[PDB]
């Protein structure tokens, strides 16, 4: 009779029929990431065209069903996670042509070249190439050749199609009812229907530029400092009105500043906290990491693993026998099948990363009790978030000393504290400026703000204006400069990260203070504890069933975006880069060129 | 996977305590009349299980 129970009765169908699909798909990647063949491969094409199919058909079918007349909130975000139209909304021809040039440009970006002059070949490829050419060199000469060779050859390869494809993607918008590509993907975040916790699509980019605002301080010392070193060690490259070096980031892109922390490193002469020999000495493998990093989320408060996690799991890399993938991912079959594919070996970044993974192992089964249309985080940033606040926590000395990795006579001076906070400074806060300005810069090109004859003229200002980075050769329309990253030229959203990183500083002082615990942030624990515990498993099994905006206040309270939690976090190394920066001058000026 | 059992889903109405039924007719919710088949408001009453 009524059209709420033909909506739940579709969907309960939907979903009994869909979690077989989901299921055979997930062991045939499975299968195909731990054997590399070409029947595992072929199978897992053919469930994934399978699975692609009754997708579309369930949602055309879904299509009919409409949305107004539904009075229950979860139905109705089902429906809408449902009926997603996706790329069905463009004629044939032109969903053909995007997928060829969705194809063509993740082969040129997958195979990669150099190929120097004056040598035969000189043509290596983009990871064994590039990446140790840029990250562990000392000369300013070929950094900068390399950098300029391949942004020129991305360029000219890269910048006809740029803009068929930014057109296209436009288009795909607009077919939607969307005003531009870049509200297509802020629409993630809005929720509707609730009275009381609502975010409306324009109150996202209020609040990014909001927490940039209070950001910018931060960024500001951190680059005069960076700039104060740059100087100190080379005194013919970098001027204290100008801004910083392109390729002196260690990095293709900018985005992680990790090598240069060797560079820059206050106390060099002083020991590291790695923890390597004292594993290597007692006789640790890849099972006892296992074992304690399940023992510390059973301390917390989380369940144990089910039967089938330690029967399962690949926890030892086979070698040369068989070709297996060794990539850290938290696969999740979705019936009870929770397994890590990862080649955890005797290292403490291993240690860390499988942390990571039993965190996101976690948090896919704290919403298992639900349907297939609700097991996936609310957003695309908590998902992450919740698997890296306990590598942030677990990454306390004090934690390992209690373990038993560090002896317990161990001294605690300020070094090592003020060592680690720059080391996690130049690894989350100097990728903040740059991915606020690429997502500002793609949301102005999907929207229409910006000439297509001024792509470049925006990008190479806006990298000096927001970004403390400056270029060290002019370059021309032809390149296409801003199209040389991995998630923009394979439709990939880049604000998640952002969102990541201004929620796990939150979620970390959320649960330092839950556990009765008073001091400092950067050394506070959340193990052994009861309260912490419950208010995160009553947070993270609710899942796609409540919004967003009405869950963050259930783990922390606030019910915006905000970033104090970052600064209180960072104050003690905000005080450092203030006392030492206090001789030498802050900011830089867009004049200034090391042309 | 065993797909050897099959299950009811969806009926008009609910079972008594010890009763055991046969009956495989479509289900109904929506007032458009089903002929045989499935499609806008038709569904199967058996789903094969996992």
């Amino acid at each position: 009779s009524t059209i709420e129970e033909q909506a739940k009765t579709f969907l309960d169908k939907f979903n009994h029929e869909a979690e077989d699909l989901f299921y055979q798909s997930s062991l045939a990647s499975w299968n195909y990431n731990t054997n590399i063949t070409e029947e595992n491969v072929q199978n897992m094409n053919n469930a994934g065209d399978k699975w692609s199919a009754f997708l579309k058909e369930q949602s055309t079918l879904a299509q009919m069903y409409p949305l107004q007349e539904i009075q229950n909130l979860t139905v109705k975000l089902q429906l809408q996670a449902l009926q997603q139209n996706g790329s069905s909304v463009l004629s044939e021809d032109k969903s053909k042509r995007l997928n060829t040039i969705l194809n063509t440009m993740s082969t040129i970006y997958s195979t990669g070249k150099v190929c120097n002059p004056d040598n035969p070949q000189e043509c290596l490829l983009l990871e064994p190439g590039l990446n140790e050419i840029m990250a562990n060199s000392l000369d300013y000469n070929e950094r900068l050749w390399a950098w300029e060779s391949w942004r020129s050859e991305v360029g000219k390869q890269l910048r006809p199609l740029y803009e068929e494809y930014v057109v296209l993607k436009n288009e795909m918008a607009r077919a939607n009812h969307y005003e531009d590509y870049g509200d297509y993907w802020r629409g993630d975040y809005e929720v509707n229907g609730v009275d009381g916790y609502d975010y409306s699509r324009g109150q996202l980019i209020e609040d990014v530029e909001h927490t940039f605002e209070e950001i910018k301080p931060l960024y500001e010392h951190l680059h005069a400092y960076v700039r104060a070193k740059l100087m100190n060690a080379y005194p013919s490259y970098i001027s204290p009105i100008g801004c910083l070096p392109a390729h002196l980031l260690g990095d293709m892109w900018g985005r992680f500043w990790t090598n240069l922390y060797s560079l820059t490193v206050p106390f060099g002469q002083k020991p590291n906290i790695d923890v390597t020999d004292a594993m290597v000495d007692q006789a640790w493998d890849a099972q006892r990491i296992f074992k304690e990093a399940e023992k510390f989320f059973v301390s917390v408060g989380l369940p144990n693993m089910t039967q089938g996690f330690w029967e399962n799991s690949m926890l030892t890399d086979p070698g040369n026998v068989q070709k297996a993938v060794c990539h850290p991912t938290a696969w999740d079959l979705g019936k009870g099948d929770f397994r890590i594919l990862m080649c955890t070996k005797v290292t403490m970044d291993d240690f860390l990363t499988a942390h990571h993974e039993m965190g996101h192992i976690q948090y896919d089964m704290a919403y298992a009790a639900q349907p297939f249309l609700l097991r996936n985080g609310a957003n695309e940033g908590f998902h992450e978030a919740v698997g890296e606040i306990m590598s942030l926590s677990a990454a306390t000395p004090k934690h390992l000393k209690s373990i038993g990795l560090l002896s317990p006579d161990f001294q605690e001076d300020n070094e090592t504290e003020i060592n680690f906070l720059l080391k996690q400074a130049l690894t989350i806060v100097g990728t903040l400026p740059f991915t606020y300005m690429l997502e500002k810069w793609r949301w102005m090109v999907f929207k229409g703000e910006i000439p297509k004859d001024q792509w470049m003229k925006k990008w190479w200002e806006m990298k000096r204006e927001i970004v403390g980075v400056v270029e060290p050769v002019p370059h021309d329309e032809t390149y296409c400069d801003p199209a040389s990253l991995f998630h923009v030229s394979n439709d990939y959203s880049f604000i998640r990260y952002y969102t990541r990183t201004l929620y796990q500083f939150q979620f970390q002082e959320a649960l330092c203070q839950a556990a009765k615990h008073e001091g400092p942030l950067h050394k506070c624990d959340i193990s052994n504890s009861t309260e912490a515990g419950q208010k995160l498993f009553n947070m993270l099994r609710l899942g796609k069933s409540e919004p967003w905006t009405l869950a963050l206040e259930n783990v922390v309270g606030a019910k915006n975006m905000n970033v104090r939690p970052l600064l209180n976090y960072f104050e003690p190394l905000f005080t450092w880069l203030k006392d030492q920066n206090k001789n030498s001058f802050v900011g830089w000026s867009t004049d200034w060129s090391p042309y | 996977g065993n797909y050897n059992y099959l299950y009811r889903l969806f009926r008009k109405s609910n079972l008594k305590p010890f009763e055991r039924d046969i009956s495989t007719e479509i289900y109904q919710a929506g007032s458009t009349p089903c002929n045989g088949v499935e499609g806008f408001n038709c569904y199967f009453p058996l789903q094969s299980y996992g």
